[PDB]
């Protein structure tokens, strides 16, 4: 007679049924999955089938109204750690799964929860009324675990591994409010979810592992622990990612950006190399040719060097041109080392070596102003320091290096240079908008400045930051594979990031933007004491990502 | 599995 | 009154068991035994032979009572019977 305070790893507890669990469902499922041949990996005494293994944990507080959604999960073999490994050698799967819930409360609390299975074809989100489905009610004072089973309600005969199809969804909601009769600061409890395959889960058709690999099915391995710790760079400045920058207003980034369709709207490959263009007018203001600023420009839509697009040459920064003249260093400009070369043979001009500032302008021989849309604009170079002589050749070419630094007037630092007001964008790209409490984020990096090249992180003169939209391994991996059959429009792919003290969640949309649920805060996330990164899977987009650092 | 084919036969 | 069943009805019943037991299947119900109005269209003297006058897809919205009952069910299967009534006159042909 064991007590209920100790639970065994094979123990389901109380089995809570629902009207969707029927015998004819199981018989039809087995008899129609039989077209894939005999079932595989169905030995009932194996250790990977008999035990429950960890899936998730969530929080239930007293401020949650009835009908609030606390936890959702889509039907997949990626919810178990061992059926995700075994799916690399098979081409189909069919069957159900069991989910075990443990509520960590006491006998003094009040309140109840509700769980139901949602058939495919129904949108999951706020306004989904769970209590008018066939449901099970679970008390907050329960000591033994409660397990319900999600069956396979599908319109196919089996699920192909790349393209499963329509699946059911398990949703847990709030029946009645949580009550603490004492009242005070202690108002929250925690529930843990675990998973185990059911008795009719199987695979069917064996295949070579050197077929469609694990990097073409789900983008779970695109974001790992060393990517955000010490290996990955950003897609704008090619610098070490140190933090996360919330943007509560919104932004749109076009160049060197990839969606979940294997497509780009920009004009750059996913690599950092030289910027080369020819056939552009070069000039210099004034008459004296010693210590004279150098000017160069060319129109947009003419650079025939890229197989991708001809808006700008490969590697051009997507920043609007800040206008300047005279002996004044501009504020927050993309500057980089380079020189102007001779278009007839390729011989560079040796005396015209300086740091040139790049951007997008509207009138280059006339008055100078920044511009954002690429239609009717042009690409403009102008050196920030004094250079010797100037070539007035009409087809003259420009050669700049890959990486750049910030142009600052003084030795002190400023805010993140790439603010969302001035980002040059091709017309036709979508923007990133806040969805509820979730707001778009960028990836911060320590980038040197032209007023103090010795300055690093933690310096006494301030730290200079430059931001990008995606990490570089992510956009490299997004241009090699296709993930159309991994995320519906209106969903996020969620990763859990743990720290030494707290943990937070980030999500990736179909458009290729990253999100975090922080509201209207503008504080940088430190991202120094990060420990582990774990994938979670598809979740509804109108659900708050958990953000607590403590 | 047998009940499915049995029902379709019957 | 005789009720007509489909030619593929035995395979249609068995393969829909992945959704569970069938619901609203009672052959003496009054919403199921009578014909009810669906739509109307026009046949003109200027229509060439071979022209399409009417096109409808298989759906539970081509009936006033299966459209009401589809607000509380996530799934359907089975056939549907149609009937055509010409207003007409005895002096016409075609």
């Amino acid at each position: 007679s064991v007590p209920g305070t100790t639970t065994d790893g094979m123990d389901p507890g109380v089995v809570a049924t629902t009207s969707v669990v029927t015998a004819e469902n199981s018989s039809a499922s087995i008899a129609t999955a039989g077209i894939g041949g005999p079932p595989q990996q169905v030995d009932q005494q194996e250790t990977w089938r008999t035990n429950f293994y960890y899936n998730d944990v969530f929080t239930w507080s007293v401020a949650d109204a009835p009908g609030s959604i606390l936890y959702t999960v889509q039907h997949s073999p990626q919810n178990n750690p061992f059926t995700a490994v075994l799916s690399q050698m098979y081409a189909g799967w069919a069957g159900g799964m069991q989910f075990r819930f443990i509520v960590a409360g006491s006998g003094v609390f009040g309140g109840r929860l509700v769980a139901a299975v949602i058939p495919p074809g129904i949108e999951i989100g706020p306004g989904l009324e769970v209590r008018q489905f066939p449901h099970v009610v679970i008390d907050a004072r329960s000591l033994e675990p409660v397990t319900i089973t999600m069956p396979d309600l599908r319109p196919n005969m089996y699920h192909p591994t790349g393209d499963p199809g329509l699946v059911p969804t398990l949703v847990l909601s709030v029946y009645n409010n949580l009550i603490n009769p004492f009242g005070g600061s202690t108002s929250a409890i925690q529930v843990t979810v675990e998973t185990r395959p059911s008795e009719d889960f199987e695979f069917v058709m064996i295949r070579a592992p050197s077929s469609k690999t694990v990097d073409s099915i789900s983008p779970a391995g695109l974001l790992t622990t060393p990517v955000l710790t010490g290996v990955g760079n950003d897609n704008r400045w090619n610098g070490q990612i140190v933090g996360l920058q919330p943007v509560p207003g919104g932004f749109s980034t076009c160049n060197r950006h990839w969606n979940l369709n294997g497509s780009t709207y920009g004009w750059s490959s996913p690599r950092f190399a030289d910027i080369d263009h020819r056939r552009g007018s070069a000039s210099y203001p004034g008459n004296n040719a010693t210590n004279v600023l150098q000017f160069w420009y060319a129109n947009a839509g003419s650079a025939i060097d890229n197989p991708i697009s001809q808006v700008a040459p490969d590697g051009f920064p997507d920043m609007s041109f800040v206008p300047f003249n005279g002996p004044g260093i501009p504020a927050a400009g993309w500057v980089g080392f380079g020189a102007i070369w001779n278009s007839n043979s390729g011989a560079p001009n040796v005396t015209t070596v300086q740091a040139y500032e790049l951007g997008f302008a509207t009138g280059a021989p006339g008055n100078l102003q920044p511009t954002t849309n690429t239609s009717g604009s042009q690409t403009v170079a102008k050196s920030i320091y004094a250079v010797v002589t100037g070539t007035a050749q009409n087809p003259a070419g420009l050669f700049v290096m890959a990486s750049g630094v910030i142009s600052t007037p003084s030795a002190n630092a400023i805010t993140y240079t790439p603010q969302p007001d001035r980002i040059v964008t091709t017309p036709g790209t979508p923007a990133a908008a806040p969805v509820g409490k979730n707001t778009p984020i960028m990836f911060a990096s320590v980038v040197r400045r032209t007023g103090d090249v010795n300055a690093t992180a933690g310096s006494a003169n301030g730290t200079q930051y430059g931001t990008g939209s995606q990490p570089l391994p992510v956009t490299i991996g997004l241009s090699l594979n296709n993930y159309s059959s991994a995320l519906m429009p209106g969903q996020f792919f969620v990763w859990q990031l743990t720290f030494a003290s707290g943990f937070m969640e980030i999500g990736l949309s179909v458009d290729g933007y990253f999100y975090a649920g922080t509201g209207a805060s503008t504080t940088l996330i430190d991202l120094t004491e990060l420990i582990d990164v774990r994938p979670v899977g598809p979740r509804p987009s109108k659900s708050t990502l958990v953000f607590n650092l403590g | 599995a047998a009940e499915f084919f049995e029902g379709m036969v019957h």
